[PDB]
Protein backbone atom coordinates (compact mmCIF):
# COMPACT_ATOMS: atom_id res chain seq x y z
CA UNK A 1 0.00 0.00 0.00
CA UNK A 2 1.01 3.67 -0.17
CA UNK A 3 1.88 5.86 2.78
CA UNK A 4 -0.63 6.53 5.54
CA UNK A 5 -1.90 10.08 5.88
CA UNK A 6 -0.26 11.62 8.95
CA UNK A 7 -1.73 14.35 11.17
CA UNK A 8 1.02 16.94 11.38
CA UNK A 9 -0.95 19.58 13.29
CA UNK A 10 -4.34 20.92 14.37
CA UNK A 11 -6.45 24.05 14.07
CA UNK A 12 -8.67 24.66 17.07
CA UNK A 13 -11.90 26.56 16.63
CA UNK A 14 -13.34 25.86 20.10
CA UNK A 15 -10.98 28.54 21.42
CA UNK A 16 -12.25 31.72 23.09
CA UNK A 17 -10.46 34.93 24.22
CA UNK A 18 -8.23 34.37 27.18
CA UNK A 19 -5.75 36.47 29.13
CA UNK A 20 -2.40 34.92 28.24
CA UNK A 21 -1.05 33.68 31.64
CA UNK A 22 1.99 35.37 33.14
CA UNK A 23 4.64 32.67 33.30
CA UNK B 1 -15.86 28.19 17.06
CA UNK B 2 -18.50 30.79 16.24
CA UNK B 3 -19.59 34.19 17.59
CA UNK B 4 -17.00 35.36 16.58
CA UNK B 5 -15.04 32.80 14.59
CA UNK B 6 -11.50 32.71 15.95
CA UNK B 7 -8.93 29.93 15.39
CA UNK B 8 -5.37 28.87 16.18
CA UNK B 9 -2.76 26.48 14.84
CA UNK B 10 -0.29 24.07 16.42
CA UNK B 11 2.27 21.94 14.62
CA UNK B 12 2.57 18.50 16.16
CA UNK B 13 5.15 16.72 14.00
CA UNK B 14 8.02 17.44 11.71
CA UNK B 15 9.26 16.09 8.41
CA UNK B 16 11.21 13.09 9.76
CA UNK B 17 8.53 12.18 12.29
CA UNK B 18 5.80 12.41 9.67
CA UNK B 19 7.56 10.02 7.31
CA UNK B 20 8.13 7.29 9.91
CA UNK B 21 4.48 7.67 10.91
CA UNK B 22 3.42 7.41 7.27
CA UNK B 23 5.23 4.08 6.85
CA UNK B 24 4.66 2.85 10.39
CA UNK B 25 1.05 3.97 10.27
CA UNK B 26 0.94 4.10 14.05
CA UNK B 27 0.41 7.57 15.57
CA UNK B 28 0.39 7.95 19.34
CA UNK B 29 0.25 11.80 19.49
CA UNK B 30 -2.72 13.37 21.28
CA UNK B 31 -5.48 14.77 19.05
CA UNK B 32 -7.44 18.00 19.68
CA UNK B 33 -9.49 20.29 17.43
CA UNK B 34 -12.05 20.16 14.61
CA UNK B 35 -9.52 20.53 11.79
CA UNK B 36 -6.36 18.39 11.53
CA UNK B 37 -3.42 19.54 9.38
CA UNK B 38 -3.03 16.40 7.33
CA UNK B 39 -0.05 15.37 5.20
CA UNK B 40 1.06 12.62 2.85
CA UNK B 41 4.55 12.11 1.43
CA UNK B 42 3.10 13.78 -1.65
CA UNK B 43 1.43 16.90 -0.23
CA UNK B 44 -0.15 18.59 2.76
CA UNK B 45 -3.75 19.71 3.24
CA UNK B 46 -6.54 19.70 5.84
CA UNK B 47 -9.12 17.26 7.15
CA UNK B 48 -12.27 18.46 8.89
CA UNK B 49 -14.25 16.56 11.54
CA UNK B 50 -18.00 16.89 11.13
CA UNK B 51 -20.59 14.77 12.90
CA UNK B 52 -18.09 12.10 13.99
CA UNK B 53 -16.26 11.71 10.69
CA UNK B 54 -12.95 13.19 9.58
CA UNK B 55 -13.29 14.32 5.93
CA UNK B 56 -10.89 15.66 3.32
CA UNK B 57 -10.48 15.79 -0.45
CA UNK B 58 -9.93 12.58 -2.41
CA UNK B 59 -7.44 14.52 -4.57
CA UNK B 60 -5.12 14.59 -1.58
CA UNK B 61 -5.96 11.58 0.54
CA UNK B 62 -6.51 9.16 -2.33
CA UNK B 63 -7.62 5.84 -0.85
CA UNK B 64 -4.93 5.92 1.82
CA UNK B 65 -5.39 4.99 5.44
CA UNK B 66 -4.85 7.46 8.27
CA UNK B 67 -2.13 6.81 10.83
CA UNK B 68 -3.71 6.34 14.25
CA UNK B 69 -2.73 4.88 17.63
CA UNK B 70 -4.28 1.53 16.75
CA UNK B 71 -2.37 1.46 13.47
CA UNK B 72 -3.81 2.48 10.07
CA UNK B 73 -7.51 3.20 9.73
CA UNK B 74 -9.25 2.40 6.47
CA UNK B 75 -11.60 4.98 5.03
CA UNK B 76 -15.25 4.87 6.12
CA UNK B 77 -16.38 6.63 2.95
CA UNK B 78 -14.74 7.08 -0.44
CA UNK B 79 -16.29 8.97 -3.31
CA UNK B 80 -14.00 9.76 -6.26
CA UNK B 81 -16.83 11.72 -7.84
CA UNK B 82 -17.68 13.84 -4.78
CA UNK B 83 -13.91 14.12 -4.27
CA UNK B 84 -14.43 13.21 -0.58
CA UNK B 85 -13.00 10.56 1.73
CA UNK B 86 -13.66 10.08 5.43
CA UNK B 87 -12.26 8.13 8.38
CA UNK B 88 -13.82 7.92 11.81
CA UNK B 89 -12.74 11.09 13.61
CA UNK B 90 -9.46 10.56 15.50
CA UNK B 91 -10.07 9.96 19.18
CA UNK B 92 -9.62 13.34 20.80
CA UNK B 93 -10.95 15.56 18.02
CA UNK B 94 -14.08 17.76 18.03
CA UNK B 95 -16.61 17.74 15.20
CA UNK B 96 -18.40 20.61 13.50
CA UNK B 97 -22.06 20.15 12.60
CA UNK B 98 -23.75 21.06 9.30
CA UNK B 99 -25.17 24.55 8.91
CA UNK B 100 -28.93 24.89 9.21
CA UNK B 101 -29.77 28.50 8.37
CA UNK B 102 -28.78 28.80 4.73
CA UNK B 103 -26.56 31.83 5.41
CA UNK B 104 -24.79 32.98 2.27
CA UNK B 105 -21.96 34.59 4.26
CA UNK B 106 -19.38 31.83 4.68
CA UNK B 107 -16.03 31.92 6.48
CA UNK B 108 -13.14 29.87 5.11
CA UNK B 109 -10.70 28.69 7.79
CA UNK B 110 -7.24 28.32 6.27
CA UNK B 111 -4.29 26.07 7.15
CA UNK B 112 -2.83 29.06 9.01
CA UNK B 113 -5.93 29.39 11.16
CA UNK B 114 -7.04 32.52 9.35
CA UNK B 115 -10.78 32.66 8.96
CA UNK B 116 -11.66 34.70 5.88
CA UNK B 117 -15.04 35.90 4.47
CA UNK B 118 -16.49 34.45 1.26
CA UNK B 119 -19.93 35.29 -0.13
CA UNK B 120 -21.81 32.36 -1.58
CA UNK B 121 -22.58 32.81 -5.27
CA UNK B 122 -23.42 29.24 -6.13
CA UNK B 123 -24.35 25.94 -4.53
CA UNK B 124 -20.62 25.20 -4.43
CA UNK B 125 -18.92 28.54 -4.91
CA UNK B 126 -18.24 31.69 -2.96
CA UNK B 127 -16.12 34.71 -3.81
CA UNK B 128 -13.40 36.15 -1.60
CA UNK B 129 -14.40 39.57 -0.32
CA UNK B 130 -10.65 40.20 -0.12
CA UNK B 131 -8.89 38.19 -2.85
CA UNK B 132 -5.56 36.73 -1.82
CA UNK B 133 -2.64 35.04 -3.60
CA UNK B 134 -3.26 31.32 -4.04
CA UNK B 135 -0.07 30.55 -2.11
CA UNK B 136 -2.10 31.55 0.96
CA UNK B 137 -4.89 29.15 0.17
CA UNK B 138 -2.33 26.46 -0.63
CA UNK B 139 -2.59 23.59 1.81
CA UNK B 140 -6.07 24.57 2.94
CA UNK B 141 -7.80 21.94 0.78
CA UNK B 142 -10.25 20.07 2.97
CA UNK B 143 -10.52 23.01 5.40
CA UNK B 144 -13.98 24.12 6.47
CA UNK B 145 -16.38 26.87 5.35
CA UNK B 146 -18.38 28.08 8.33
CA UNK B 147 -21.64 30.03 8.43
CA UNK B 148 -21.77 32.84 11.05
CA UNK B 149 -22.67 30.30 13.74
CA UNK B 150 -19.58 28.12 13.26
CA UNK B 151 -21.19 25.27 11.36
CA UNK B 152 -19.90 23.40 8.36
CA UNK B 153 -21.27 24.69 5.06
CA UNK B 154 -18.71 22.88 2.95
CA UNK B 155 -15.05 21.94 2.48
CA UNK B 156 -12.50 24.01 0.51
CA UNK B 157 -11.73 22.28 -2.77
CA UNK B 158 -10.19 24.58 -5.37
CA UNK B 159 -9.16 28.14 -5.93
CA UNK B 160 -10.83 30.15 -8.66
CA UNK B 161 -7.74 32.14 -9.62
CA UNK B 162 -6.18 34.13 -12.45
CA UNK B 163 -2.75 35.83 -12.65
CA UNK B 164 -1.95 34.05 -9.37
CA UNK B 165 -4.64 35.81 -7.34
CA UNK B 166 -7.67 33.97 -5.99
CA UNK B 167 -11.03 35.62 -6.50
CA UNK B 168 -13.30 32.74 -5.48
CA UNK B 169 -13.18 29.18 -4.24
CA UNK B 170 -14.99 25.99 -5.23
CA UNK B 171 -16.19 23.84 -2.39
CA UNK B 172 -17.92 20.57 -1.59
CA UNK B 173 -21.26 21.38 0.11
CA UNK B 174 -21.94 19.44 3.34
CA UNK B 175 -24.88 18.04 1.36
CA UNK B 176 -22.35 15.98 -0.60
CA UNK B 177 -21.22 14.40 2.68
CA UNK B 178 -24.64 12.97 3.44
CA UNK B 179 -24.97 11.83 -0.18
CA UNK B 180 -21.52 10.24 0.00
CA UNK B 181 -22.33 8.37 3.24
CA UNK B 182 -25.63 7.16 1.83
CA UNK B 183 -23.55 6.23 -1.23
CA UNK B 184 -20.38 4.45 -0.02
CA UNK C 1 1.60 32.85 22.09
CA UNK C 2 1.09 36.40 20.88
CA UNK C 3 -1.63 38.58 22.30
CA UNK C 4 -3.56 40.78 19.86
CA UNK C 5 -5.02 42.86 22.70
CA UNK C 6 -2.85 44.43 25.38
CA UNK C 7 -4.18 45.37 28.81
CA UNK C 8 -2.52 48.69 29.63
CA UNK C 9 -2.18 50.86 32.72
CA UNK C 10 -1.52 54.54 33.38
CA UNK C 11 -0.69 56.05 36.79
CA UNK C 12 -4.40 56.80 37.11
CA UNK C 13 -6.34 54.47 34.79
CA UNK C 14 -6.22 51.08 33.08
CA UNK C 15 -7.62 50.43 29.63
CA UNK C 16 -6.86 48.25 26.62
CA UNK C 17 -4.82 48.56 23.42
CA UNK C 18 -5.42 46.69 20.18
CA UNK C 19 -2.73 45.84 17.66
CA UNK C 20 -3.87 46.44 14.10
CA UNK C 21 -1.67 46.57 11.00
CA UNK C 22 1.55 46.62 13.04
CA UNK C 23 0.36 49.53 15.13
CA UNK C 24 -0.87 49.34 18.75
CA UNK C 25 -3.90 51.64 19.00
CA UNK C 26 -5.85 52.86 22.00
CA UNK C 27 -7.96 55.76 23.22
CA UNK C 28 -6.34 59.18 23.58
CA UNK C 29 -8.60 59.81 26.59
CA UNK C 30 -6.66 57.02 28.29
CA UNK C 31 -3.13 57.30 26.89
CA UNK C 32 -2.95 61.02 26.12
CA UNK C 33 0.35 61.86 24.44
CA UNK C 34 2.14 59.32 26.62
CA UNK C 35 4.91 56.95 25.60
CA UNK C 36 4.67 53.17 25.90
CA UNK C 37 7.18 51.33 28.08
CA UNK C 38 9.76 48.95 26.54
CA UNK C 39 12.79 46.98 27.84
CA UNK C 40 14.85 49.44 25.75
CA UNK C 41 13.11 52.51 27.13
CA UNK C 42 9.94 54.53 26.31
CA UNK C 43 8.64 54.43 22.73
CA UNK C 44 6.60 57.34 21.36
CA UNK C 45 3.24 57.30 19.59
CA UNK C 46 3.56 56.98 15.81
CA UNK C 47 0.05 58.38 15.58
CA UNK C 48 -1.90 60.90 17.69
CA UNK C 49 -5.36 61.91 16.51
CA UNK C 50 -6.87 63.98 19.27
CA UNK C 51 -9.95 64.52 17.08
CA UNK C 52 -10.77 60.85 16.65
CA UNK C 53 -9.63 59.87 20.18
CA UNK C 54 -6.94 57.69 18.55
CA UNK C 55 -3.26 57.05 19.34
CA UNK C 56 -0.84 54.40 18.16
CA UNK C 57 2.68 53.31 19.03
CA UNK C 58 4.51 50.64 17.04
CA UNK C 59 3.31 47.17 18.08
CA UNK C 60 5.02 45.92 21.30
CA UNK C 61 6.59 42.51 21.96
CA UNK C 62 4.38 39.47 22.37
CA UNK C 63 1.64 41.01 20.26
CA UNK C 64 -0.24 39.87 17.11
CA UNK C 65 -1.99 42.27 14.75
CA UNK C 66 -5.69 41.82 14.00
CA UNK C 67 -7.00 41.96 10.47
CA UNK C 68 -9.43 44.71 9.50
CA UNK C 69 -12.97 43.68 8.49
CA UNK C 70 -13.75 43.47 4.81
CA UNK C 71 -17.15 41.78 5.06
CA UNK C 72 -18.89 44.72 6.67
CA UNK C 73 -21.13 42.71 8.97
CA UNK C 74 -23.41 44.37 11.51
CA UNK C 75 -23.15 41.56 14.03
CA UNK C 76 -20.20 42.81 16.07
CA UNK C 77 -18.58 41.36 19.20
CA UNK C 78 -16.72 43.33 21.87
CA UNK C 79 -13.93 41.79 23.98
CA UNK C 80 -13.45 43.38 27.42
CA UNK C 81 -10.35 43.66 29.61
CA UNK C 82 -11.64 40.52 31.35
CA UNK C 83 -11.76 38.62 28.07
CA UNK C 84 -15.56 38.64 27.92
CA UNK C 85 -17.20 38.84 24.49
CA UNK C 86 -20.26 41.09 24.12
CA UNK C 87 -22.49 40.87 21.00
CA UNK C 88 -23.39 44.23 19.46
CA UNK C 89 -25.72 45.21 16.63
CA UNK C 90 -24.07 47.86 14.50
CA UNK C 91 -26.62 50.63 14.31
CA UNK C 92 -24.36 53.24 12.78
CA UNK C 93 -20.85 53.54 11.39
CA UNK C 94 -19.73 54.30 14.93
CA UNK C 95 -22.35 52.92 17.29
CA UNK C 96 -23.87 49.61 18.30
CA UNK C 97 -26.50 48.33 20.71
CA UNK C 98 -25.43 45.59 23.11
CA UNK C 99 -27.73 42.64 22.37
CA UNK C 100 -27.99 42.34 26.16
CA UNK C 101 -27.27 45.52 28.22
CA UNK C 102 -24.83 45.26 31.13
CA UNK C 103 -23.95 47.46 34.09
CA UNK C 104 -21.15 49.87 33.16
CA UNK C 105 -19.00 47.97 35.66
CA UNK C 106 -18.85 45.10 33.16
CA UNK C 107 -17.62 47.28 30.29
CA UNK C 108 -15.38 49.42 32.52
CA UNK C 109 -11.69 49.56 31.63
CA UNK C 110 -12.21 48.02 28.21
CA UNK C 111 -11.69 51.17 26.07
CA UNK C 112 -9.13 50.49 23.35
CA UNK C 113 -10.54 46.98 22.99
CA UNK C 114 -11.55 45.56 19.59
CA UNK C 115 -15.00 45.40 17.96
CA UNK C 116 -14.97 42.14 15.95
CA UNK C 117 -17.08 40.92 13.04
CA UNK C 118 -18.24 37.24 12.83
CA UNK C 119 -14.80 36.47 11.36
CA UNK C 120 -12.98 37.94 14.36
CA UNK C 121 -11.61 40.81 12.23
CA UNK C 122 -11.30 44.35 13.60
CA UNK C 123 -14.34 46.46 12.69
CA UNK C 124 -13.50 49.26 15.08
CA UNK C 125 -12.00 50.25 18.40
CA UNK C 126 -14.13 50.50 21.53
CA UNK C 127 -14.14 54.19 22.39
CA UNK C 128 -16.75 54.64 25.14
CA UNK C 129 -19.96 53.27 26.67
CA UNK C 130 -23.41 54.85 26.21
CA UNK C 131 -25.36 54.25 29.42
CA UNK C 132 -28.76 55.16 30.80
CA UNK C 133 -28.85 55.02 34.59
CA UNK C 134 -25.50 53.24 34.77
CA UNK C 135 -26.49 50.46 32.41
CA UNK C 136 -24.43 50.24 29.25
CA UNK C 137 -26.70 49.29 26.40
CA UNK C 138 -24.66 50.79 23.60
CA UNK C 139 -21.07 51.84 22.81
CA UNK C 140 -19.20 54.34 20.66
CA UNK C 141 -16.24 53.12 18.58
CA UNK C 142 -13.42 54.30 16.27
CA UNK C 143 -13.95 52.42 13.00
CA UNK C 144 -10.84 50.78 11.51
CA UNK C 145 -11.27 52.95 8.45
CA UNK C 146 -10.15 55.79 10.70
CA UNK C 147 -7.17 53.75 11.90
CA UNK C 148 -6.20 52.82 8.37
CA UNK C 149 -6.80 56.45 7.46
CA UNK C 150 -4.41 57.74 10.08
CA UNK C 151 -1.71 55.44 8.63
CA UNK D 1 9.22 58.44 33.33
CA UNK D 2 5.42 58.71 32.90
CA UNK D 3 4.68 56.00 30.30
CA UNK D 4 1.92 53.54 29.49
CA UNK D 5 2.69 50.06 30.79
CA UNK D 6 1.45 46.81 29.29
CA UNK D 7 0.17 44.87 32.28
CA UNK D 8 -1.35 41.87 30.57
CA UNK D 9 -2.24 40.35 27.23
CA UNK D 10 -5.28 38.75 25.60
CA UNK D 11 -5.17 36.13 22.81
CA UNK D 12 -8.53 36.29 21.02
CA UNK D 13 -8.23 32.69 19.74
CA UNK D 14 -7.81 31.16 23.19
CA UNK D 15 -4.47 29.67 22.16
CA UNK D 16 -2.75 28.08 25.21
CA UNK D 17 0.97 27.72 25.79
C1 LIG E 1 -5.75 21.71 -2.25
O1 LIG E 1 -5.91 20.38 -2.83
C2 LIG E 1 -4.50 21.77 -1.41
N1 LIG E 1 -3.63 20.78 -1.57
O2 LIG E 1 -4.32 22.71 -0.64
C3 LIG E 1 -5.63 22.77 -3.37
C4 LIG E 1 -5.77 24.17 -2.78
C5 LIG E 1 -5.70 25.20 -3.89
C6 LIG E 1 -5.48 26.63 -3.56
C7 LIG E 1 -4.39 25.82 -4.23
N2 LIG E 1 -6.62 22.53 -4.41
C8 LIG E 1 -6.29 22.21 -5.65
O3 LIG E 1 -5.12 22.17 -6.05
C9 LIG E 1 -7.43 21.98 -6.62
C10 LIG E 1 -7.25 20.55 -7.04
C11 LIG E 1 -7.02 20.54 -8.49
C12 LIG E 1 -7.06 21.93 -9.01
N3 LIG E 1 -7.17 22.77 -7.82
C13 LIG E 1 -7.04 24.10 -7.73
O4 LIG E 1 -7.18 24.71 -6.66
C14 LIG E 1 -6.75 24.85 -9.02
N4 LIG E 1 -7.93 25.56 -9.49
C15 LIG E 1 -8.92 24.92 -10.12
O5 LIG E 1 -8.82 23.75 -10.51
O6 LIG E 1 -9.99 25.74 -10.24
C16 LIG E 1 -11.27 25.37 -10.88
C17 LIG E 1 -12.23 26.56 -10.67
C18 LIG E 1 -11.88 24.07 -10.26
C19 LIG E 1 -11.11 25.22 -12.41
C20 LIG E 1 -5.49 25.67 -8.93
C21 LIG E 1 -5.57 26.85 -7.91
C22 LIG E 1 -4.41 24.71 -8.49
C23 LIG E 1 -5.11 26.20 -10.27
C24 LIG E 1 -8.32 19.99 -7.96
C25 LIG E 1 -9.58 20.72 -8.37
C26 LIG E 1 -8.54 18.51 -7.91
ZN1 LIG F 1 -25.74 28.00 9.88
ZN1 LIG G 1 -15.38 40.64 8.52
Amino acid sequence: KKGSVVIVGRIVLSGKPAIIPKK
Amino acid sequence: MGAPITAYAQQTRGLLGCIITSLTGRDKNQVEGEVQIVSTATQTFLATCINGVCWTVYHGAGTRTIASPKGPVIQMYTNVDQDLVGWPAPQGSRSLTPCTCGSSDLYLVTRHADVIPVRRRGDSRGSLLSPRPISYLKGSSGGPLLCPAGHAVGLFRAAVCTRGVAKAVDFIPVENLETTMRSG
